[PDB]
């Protein structure tokens, strides 16, 4: 039952450096391993030097959802084979490169 | 039929109208019914008021006094401050002479009560001031209690009525009546959140209140030109009573012995709401028409209350209008010819990502309070933006934590009325006769978690 | 737009997990409906 | 007319597709059939696929869930002798 | 909101679609900027003529406001229903705000004499907001699953009223009202009006946003039924019988002459 | 008329009108409540009627001849309007909206 | 009490749609629409 327990009882969240602000809010910072040494080797901490981005929750394409279930549904549903009353249409792919 | 006075058959034809659509709404074996209220037992408890013993000096205007919370109870759930106003007697030998009136400031309470803080041992857990008090009382005011709150805190059309000198027609004495201000705290927000004094035997609970000097509480108006100058001891008879008597009354409760020892020795987590104010920013509409303020907050903010406060005269307070009030006919204060909020539009930016565009001032003034609050302010100013569905609800709703958020900024565009009132040139009794100055204030309300264990409190997340 | 919505949705921490979140967390925008009794009323001398 | 009949043309999106979310694609919903107040909408030109494929994708190297291991591995963690026991912020994202 | 049908004008009807990219739309309000009114000295009534905005400037000039899906008439509200609802279910404290935000500011309803008279006050020009009462705006628990509705087209149609009946032209002596004319006021009557529709959307985490997909959902909503108006002549008869006809489970009946 | 004017809003509403007119009769315990309360569907009901008896002030104001600044300086006309509020059910499935009962 | 009120059984009441039917010869016997989508 010491005095001033509340100040020393608990924990505080990590505080980020001013460099973290420049990171892309949507796309997380690229994972780059820091270097060490005694010659101009900055030992910056990625924990408060990297930005995780906003993609972590929105992305994932687990089973349904995302940009794969809709891809499969569109590919299955859109019709193929001749045109008859028309001039033929090709299937446009929405994949990445 | 007949349909006599004691007629009941008319409802049977209404009951007969039931097919294929009311089956979804009414009916069913599990359907509840009205006229049969389920009764459940509740706890056994009593409550009574209790004086709080002073610990640091005596109350005095312009000074700070501290009072220790009375322990040995079971739960503390109300606290309020009562203070008796002095007696004001104008003198014919005043500096302004015949053309001079003295009156109490608008919202006498919420003024001379600032930096009201609650401390556990030697660490602060909550602190509020005038701007937060005004915004909260204007945005979360239950109707029917408005007249009572006005009688409690001043502006009762009797304290703030200008009084001329003794030799003039108006020689009324300003009454010396006691006023009561409830203290909004996390334990006072709801009866569910109450301080466990039985579970806190080691911590010491203290409340610090700092008043304001009497010089910056009396409006010394000029009768004709509407000029405000600081008051002096020789201006009024009897001098200035620096020392005043003030009491803090607190309500404690008691619980049954079966549950007093049942919950002893447990780890408890409580969710509370607190405030945090951005530093003031002087606004000069003459140079630039836009003003940007950086908001640097930490926890999960719930709403942002902002307004622009006229700061030309220190004597006048709670004036968020581009023109200061002046004396009017019948020895009553009247609003000037033009009285509009200096804010024209506002926007929010998250590091070059504008979340909220240049929306009009009427949005924050009317649309937001009508949807996500309990009341709409009746005075000009007091704009808000709430991230939560209901501001007044203690239960957490949608919110964002600014700790992981980058530097956020708020931008405000000035108004033509403010930019023309900033310079002088106003005529007599126009309010803006002298050049006007404005300041911007930002208030944030956020959530936090308090842990009780081992007979002590603390913040597990800081 | 919704980029700002994504930005302030991405702000999630331990306090936010304590308050919101959880598999059993009841969500708004969906109100449960329960049947009530069938009745009628009318004034009477 | 031979050059005209040679080749095909790109698909023609309906005006309803322009109201969808450009960043994240809208949810895949199977259209209903029937001869009573049922619309046979075509998802191919009625849905928006979003942009979660060109910039999005949980790559082996890139990805927030890939930076997570780096952050945890290079985090100091534990209890320190010169601070206030800094707590590990958890990103996750499970609602 | 992206307007895709017509243009906002007094007396015409314009439609606005409800876009996706939200998850639950739960609030909609129409903002409209009133013109500048300046009485002229050439009015037919001469000196004995005053012009003032009608009572409930908003809640007027907005009638037959409809919400539809695809091409089916879903729900509608009008002036009398708006007045009854805002007179019966008004929450105190917000009453002053509503009566200031829908007009009725005592600065537009105060008669203004002509230019040559002592009172040369002009009717101020400002913007007013009317929150559209819809089933999704009634409660926060009722919101449109916009992501779950990608195969429809939600439309809101607003039909404004002409400026002729929005201005009361009173006679200072006999208290008579006559229709206004373009030459009566300075600058003519601006048929085009400046107005927008704003909506509030909500965003949710994907893990449940697309876990709620592919399901059947049921909602209970409230609509109106307005019987055709019946002309009543008290001179001939004192008692009037009117036969009604409604379809669904009526909750309450509002009436007035 | 004072019944519908005052008594009904006192019990089955959240407010009482501050202007003349606006008469209400509600089958539900709370008008503003979203959750369904007592109500009778008029589709299954046969024809229903409302009988209204007017005040002598209206009949004496219908004829003109009033002096200046009296309001009834000219003959007055009236029209009765009736509005009802009803519940309905909306079903959402397969990306479509529609009534399941028609 | 309630014996006179609950002893009887009221006659059926028809909707206003029946009033437009043919009195001399009845309507054709047709089954009603049953379903959960725009079905009366």
């Amino acid at each position: 039952p010491h005095w001033m327990d509340p100040q020393l009882m608990g924990s505080q969240t990590t505080q980020y450096s001013r460099n973290r602000g420049y990171g892309d809010p949507i796309r997380g910072d690229l994972p780059i391993v820091p270097d060490d040494g005694g010659w101009f080797a900055t030992r910056a901490n990625p924990a408060h030097h990297l930005h995780t981005g906003a993609l972590s929750m929105i992305g994932g394409d687990a089973s349904d959802c995302g940009s794969t279930a809709v891809q499969q549904l569109i590919k299955k549903y859109e019709d193929k084979g001749c045109n008859n009353n028309g001039l033929n249409v090709m299937s446009s792919h929405y994949g990445g490169v | 039929t007949c349909t006599t006075g004691a007629g009941v058959t008319s409802g049977f034809i209404d009951l007969a109208t039931y097919d294929n659509l009311d089956r979804a709404l009414y009916g069913g074996k599990d359907a509840t019914t009205y006229f049969i209220k389920e009764h459940y037992p509740v706890g056994w408890f009593t409550k009574l008021p209790t004086m709080a013993t002073r610990v640091s000096g005596n109350p005095a205007f312009g000074q700070e006094f501290s009072v220790g919370v009375p322990r040995s109870g079971d739960y503390v759930l109300n606290a309020w401050l009562t203070l008796k106003t002095p007696e004001i007697k104008l003198l014919e030998t005043n500096r302004l002479g015949a053309n001079g009136t003295v009156r109490w400031t608008k919202n006498l309470m919420h003024n001379a009560v600032e930096h009201a803080s609650l401390t556990f041992n030697d660490i602060c857990a909550q602190q509020f001031n005038t701007a937060y008090l005004d915004a909260w009382t204007q945005f979360n005011m239950c109707e029917g209690k408005r007249i009572g709150y006005d009688n409690m805190i001043g502006n009762t059309s009797d304290m703030t009525n200008p009084t001329p000198a003794q030799g003039q027609d108006g020689a009324r004495t300003l009454p010396s009546k006691n006023l009561v201000l409830p203290l909004p705290f996390f334990f006072s927000r709801d009866c569910g959140l109450a301080l466990p004094t039985v579970v806190l035997p080691y911590n010491e609970i203290r409340i610090n209140i700092k008043l304001r000097s009497l010089q910056e509480l009396l409006v010394f108006q000029n009768k004709d030109t509407g000029n405000v100058i600081p008051i002096s001891a020789t201006d009024i008879a009897g001098g200035l009573a620096d020392t005043v008597e003030a009491y803090v009354y607190m309500t404690v409760g008691l619980v049954s012995n079966v549950e007093r020892c049942a919950m002893a020795g447990t780890v408890r987590d409580m969710v509370v709401e607190q405030m945090q104010a951005a530093p003031t920013h002087i606004v000069n509409p003459q140079n630039t028409n836009n003003v940007h303020v950086d908001m640097r907050f930490s926890h999960a903010v719930k709403a942002l209350f902002f307004m622009v406060q006229n700061v030309t005269y220190k004597s006048v307070g709670s004036n968020y209008t581009c023109v200061t009030p002046v004396n009017g006919p019948g020895n009553t204060v009247m609003e000037p010819a033009m009285s509009v909020d200096p804010i024209k539009s506002a926007s929010l930016t998250y590091e070059n990502t504008t979340r909220l565009a240049n929306m009009g001032v009427e949005y924050y003034s009317l649309v937001q309070p009508w949807y996500f609050s309990a009341s709409i302010p009746v005075y000009t100013g007091y704009h808000m933006y709430s991230y939560a569905l209901n501001v007044g609800s203690v239960h957490p709703s949608g919110s964002t934590n600014y700790g992981r958020l980058t530097n956020a900024s708020i931008t405000v565009t000035m108004s033509p009325e403010s930019v023309v009132a900033a310079a002088g040139g106003g005529n007599n009794n126009s309010g803006y006769n002298e050049p006007q100055r404005f300041a911007l204030v930002v208030i944030a309300v956020n959530h936090n978690v308090i842990r009780i264990m081992n007979g002590s409190m603390g913040f597990p997340i800081l």
